[PDB]
């Protein structure tokens, strides 16, 4: 029985809230992928891949985005493998929020 | 009534405009999400799209290219604003999607098709943390057929004391562009390392946006345009001076600022370039 | 469109995480209800009445618990109404902790 | 091999029961989860259960009101623990389901069987932060009738210096039980106020387990059953002293220890009380 539940947020902002909540989404890995996540199978399959460790989420390599400066704040809250989760990251703009995981920020 | 953006000014455009050196003749390949071909402030001469799934080079789904455009060539009448070269034709090359992404096969298309078209500067106001081999060709290719190559330094801040610089802005043969705001103090999400060549204003630039709108952008992604729309004005001066002479110019003339990890050679000034 | 995600823990202990989560679940109330709940609908029912309030929640008047102490922590991270939520509480036990909402803690 | 948990020892029981008294012929109602009658170190004589989905008394499926039974009475052999009154009659009324949970009227209905079946002692280690006109109706006929009552007092440690006594122990017809550790010291969690009547061992008390098992627990809930207890072995001393001399006993004889907000009249000591 894995304990696994997390919760993302993203608005255009450098800090947790001084950057209101945009859109939100839940996802479920165990059993099966579940949630509000337009890419559940995938960010439960990117997570398991790194072992849900935020912060080892490759960017692209193949993938251009606008030098635009619009920062964009993401939050993930939650258990993972029943290990409790609590990351926050600003990214540039969103096309470089994207550009990070492959689903898991597939929002 | 038409305004002009400060950065125009900063860099010293109207000094060259009003001696008539306007950009005329010059083709310049804007690499971007597109260009609105029906904005009033501007003259969209051609363009091509590399982006598979939206392959008109005329729509701009996400205004970025617009904008850039505008710091370019926003055209020179009484309304909106004004760019550095106003005369300049102004070419879309549709590489980045809608939410802003392209793939890197995409860029090195757009940037062939410069090359075959006959362009003499390609602003790319885009990057990626990794270089490649087709990626860094494309740009070499462009140097050697003449064209003067300029793009974004990257937006990643400065980080310990290693460089912070993406591709294609990380190339040799490419100008890479970091931000000032007004008061040429560097921008701080700027990036910085030994492959930056040269500052311009990029904090709250005034452009068009698509829906003959206008507004403020902030990014190096402003400052690009901004070398851009510098090298089509000593082109339109000195027409058969090379890409090479172009950027020694650029690059020999500007004002010099802090030290050049965090601020290349300094912010350009065309007048002085122009000679 | 209601930013709205939230994600509950429990386990047994007095703080964050020297408190394994041993239970996780879910919840989304916009647009309409759903997530890993077994109780929804009622849950989401309960926040809209107190207005996402964690902190007004009454607790019983109508059900006795055991007088054990074996002490569980509530965990509640997300959004309500596109407003951050980070709460958390220690109930004496779990009965004690399910005679708090009505649903939210329906687990 | 049987041991004596350090709750028993604390509170003089052992000294009674070597001058014979062992409860015997006492009639307790443990008010709760039920009672494992198939447990060794246990003898349950009968009880009902109020609890609408659950109906047999002797199936404790949250193990709570087990463990209580067997601080009241586990029996008096050579294995397991011992009970405060070994010998007592024990009754299982059933109020809380499995997850030990019930209704208000669960338990006033448990009271009310325990009243017409002439229950001697009424142990409820059970409680709510809300009172009611029927509950307290429901105790106070009981205490009318002759029963002792003894509630745990609460696990909402201390708060400013606002009363934290739950329901039923917040009623004056009640004996209200804080908990102390082996040390005689008031464990943290151990519900204050002025409702408090006395202090017994609520700390890492070691009794019986559904599935012939045994453990420890911690809880106003482990404090109460001692001096239900001890009510039984008074009345197999003196078994026409009133609940209301049983009670004077029991508050008159304890060891003093802090304030009465926290520590009622003290630690319960049934060998004094007994006389
Ligand atoms: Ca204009
Ligand atoms: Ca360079
Ligand atoms: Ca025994
Ligand atoms: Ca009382």
């Amino acid at each position: 029985y894995a304990p696994s539940a997390l919760v993302l947020t993203v608005g255009k902002g450098v800090s947790a809230t001084t950057a209101a909540p945009e859109r939100a989404v839940t996802l479920t890995c165990a059993p099966g992928p579940s949630g509000t996540h337009p890419a559940a199978g995938s960010a439960c399959a990117d997570l398991a891949a790194v072992g849900g460790d935020l912060n080892a989420l490759t960017r692209g390599e193949d993938v251009m985005c606008p030098k635009v400066y619009d920062p964009v704040l993401l939050t993930v809250d939650g258990v993972w493998q029943g290990k409790r989760v609590s990351y926050e990251r600003v990214f540039s703009n969103e096309c470089e929020m994207n550009a990070h995981g492959s689903s898991v920020f597939a929002f | 009534a038409q305004s002009v953006p400060y950065g125009v000014s900063q860099i010293k455009a109207p000094a060259l405009h009003s001696q008539g050196y306007t950009g005329s003749n010059v083709k310049v390949a804007v690499i971007d999400s597109g260009i609105d071909s029906s904005h009033p402030d501007l003259k969209v001469a051609g363009g091509a799209s590399m982006v598979p799934s939206e392959t008109n080079p005329f729509q701009d789904n996400n205004s970025h290219g617009t904008h850039v455009a505008g710091t370019v060539a926003a055209l020179n009448n009484s309304i909106g604003v004004l760019g550095v070269a106003p005369s300049a034709s102004l070419y879309a090359v549709k590489v980045l999607g809608a939410d802003g992404s392209g793939q890197y096969s995409w860029i090195i298309n757009g940037i062939e098709w410069a090359i075959a078209n006959n362009m003499d500067v390609i602003n790319m106001s885009l990057g990626g943390p990794s270089g490649s081999a087709a990626l860094k060709a494309a740009v070499d290719k462009a140097v050697a057929s003449g064209v003067v190559v300029v793009a974004a330094a990257g937006n990643e801040g400065t980080s310990g004391s290693s460089s912070t610089v993406g591709y294609p802005g990380k190339y040799p043969s490419v100008i890479a562009v970091g931000a000032v705001d007004s008061s040429n103090q560097r921008a701080s999400f700027s990036s910085v390392g030994p492959e930056l060549d040269v500052m311009a204003p990029g904090v709250s630039i005034q452009s068009t946006l698509p829906g003959n709108k206008y507004g403020a952008y902030n990014g190096t992604s402003m400052a690009s345009p901004h070398v851009a729309g510098a090298a089509a004005l000593i082109l339109s001066k000195h027409p058969n001076w090379t890409n090479t002479q172009v950027r020694s110019s650029l690059e020999n003339t500007t004002t010099k600022l802090g030290d050049s990890f965090y601020y290349g050679k300094g912010l350009i000034n065309v007048q002085a370039a122009a000679q």
